[PDB]
């Protein structure tokens, strides 16, 4: 089974510069060309270069030639992309794909991607959040069932992992995206449940920012 | 560099309908060696992309046959005999006969479906919060369809617009619902100082205004 795993997500002071790693395994790395992918925004595409690992052959975009430098650790079955002197344009989501053409057979075997880096190009400062439980009084959808939530704020930067119950809980949850506001994010997340869960079984949230350690867990109480 | 045009931008349609989208290329995509590299991809919600075809009309293994692509030169289409569920998501055509590679800018399919009025929850600010120094007071307008909503709060009868943070979740998968989040922030001792806050929508579902407010008082 064919995987590529990816790094996890950057903040980068501007002017400076990355190193992104993706590390493949399930088939023989030398033997294919690893593509790597850019996407800004949402949909917006873009295809960055391209490495033969076997031989350390390498293409790029014209757009992309100083920006991007590829290089392989065959040993290690690891391709990494190096990001120089970032800019504005250079925060994205970059994915790395073992695309499958075969030139030599002139068709295609399956194409496996790896998750996606985030890279977020900012000066601004690394900021816990807070987290808050929200216990209906009116949002409480009368009975039958009610609905909880959580409002993570004043964080930077992204992600934010936010669960319920550890796990347990994932049916009935709305984890809505984060918004960015005077350089801090807030994100909320809703929980329905049947009047007879809650409050005689105990709900809890649970947050972790990555970017400061932070990790809490909050539980909503009526 | 080539340039790749999808149209439609959008398309909503109802499980078990056809659809189909068009890619036009700015150059011909036909390659020296006869072949024509044109290829289809689906990014589904919160995944990576995945290709669904190349050689114009090659499946790729693990792609049910409802999905059919061809055309040839500078214009191409990707039809959906019968739509369904684990369709939705975002379209692209990608060229690989010009150096270097581009793509069509996405179409978007959504999944239609019956009218579906929010489920409104309206949460005051939490003690932890209000401890702080600060007052957010939340509101959940949960599980409704069409996406098209629009929201405002009102403090004693008068609209605030400040401080306001909206947030949308994509298209549900399990149920084509939208659900929205609007968060709105004070500070504590403005919020101490009224007494009704409102969360209003208006939405296709209803002629009159969709509301769920709450007093703030003492005791
Ligand atoms: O996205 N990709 O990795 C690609 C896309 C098109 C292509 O011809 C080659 C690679
Ligand atoms: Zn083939
Ligand atoms: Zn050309
Ligand atoms: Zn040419
Ligand atoms: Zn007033
Ligand atoms: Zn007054
Ligand atoms: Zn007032
Ligand atoms: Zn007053």
């Amino acid at each position: 089974e064919m995987q590529l795993q990816q790094s996890g997500a950057e903040l980068l002071r501007p002017g400076t510069s990355v190193k992104l790693s993706c590390k493949t395994s399930g088939y023989i790395f030398t033997s294919y060309w690893i593509h790597w992918v850019k996407q800004r925004s949402g949909q917006g595409l873009e295809w960055i270069a391209r490495i033969y690992p076997g031989t350390g052959s390498t293409y790029y975009n014209e757009k992309f030639k100083g920006k991007a430098t590829l290089t392989a650790d065959k040993s290690s079955s690891t391709a990494y992309m190096q990001l120089s002197t970032l800019k504005s344009e250079d925060s994205a989501v970059y994915f790395c794909t073992r695309w499958g053409f075969i030139p030599v057979r002139e068709d295609y075997v399956m194409d496996y991607w790896g998750q996606g880096t985030l890279v977020t190009v900012s000066s601004a400062k690394t900021t816990a959040p807070s987290v808050y439980p929200l216990a209906p009084v009116c949002g409480d959808t009368t009975g039958s069932s009610v609905t909880l939530g959580c409002l993570v704020k004043g964080y930077f930067p992204e992600p934010v992992t936010l669960t319920w119950n550890s796990g347990s809980l994932s049916s009935g949850v709305h984890t809505f995206p984060a918004v960015l506001q005077s350089d801090l994010y807030t994100l909320s997340s809703s929980v329905t449940v049947t009047s007879s869960t809650w409050p005689s079984q105990s709900i809890t949230c649970n947050v972790a920012h990555p970017a400061s350690s932070t990790k809490v867990d909050k539980k909503i109480e009526p | 560099d080539i340039v790749m045009t999808q149209s439609p931008l959008t398309l909503s349609v109802t499980i078990g309908q056809p659809a189909s989208i068009s890619c036009k290329s700015s150059q011909s995509l036909l390659y020296s060696n006869g072949k024509t590299y044109l290829n289809w991809l689906l990014q589904r919600p919160g995944q990576s992309p995945k290709r669904l075809i190349h050689l114009v009309s090659k499946l790729d293994s693990g792609v049910p046959d409802r999905i059919t692509g061809s055309g040839s030169g500078t214009d191409f289409t990707l039809k959906i005999s019968r739509v369904e569920a684990a369709d939705l998501g975002v379209y692209y055509c990608v060229q690989g006969t010009h150096f270097p590679y581009t793509f069509g800018g996405g179409t978007k399919l959504e999944i239609l479906r019956a009218d579906a009025a929010p489920t409104v929850s309206i949460f005051p600010p939490s003690s932890e919060q209000l401890t702080s120094g600060g007052a957010s007071v939340v509101c959940f307008l949960n599980n409704f369809y069409p996406k098209d909503i629009n929201v405002k709060w009102k403090i004693d009868g008068s609209e605030r617009q400040n401080g306001v943070l909206n947030s949308w979740t994509d298209q549900d998968s399990k149920d084509s619902t939208y659900s929205m989040s609007s968060t709105l922030t004070l500070t504590k001792d403005e919020y101490e100082r009224h007494n009704s806050y409102t969360c209003e929508a208006t939405h296709k579902t209803s002629t009159s205004p969709i509301v769920k407010s709450f007093n703030r008082n003492e005791c």
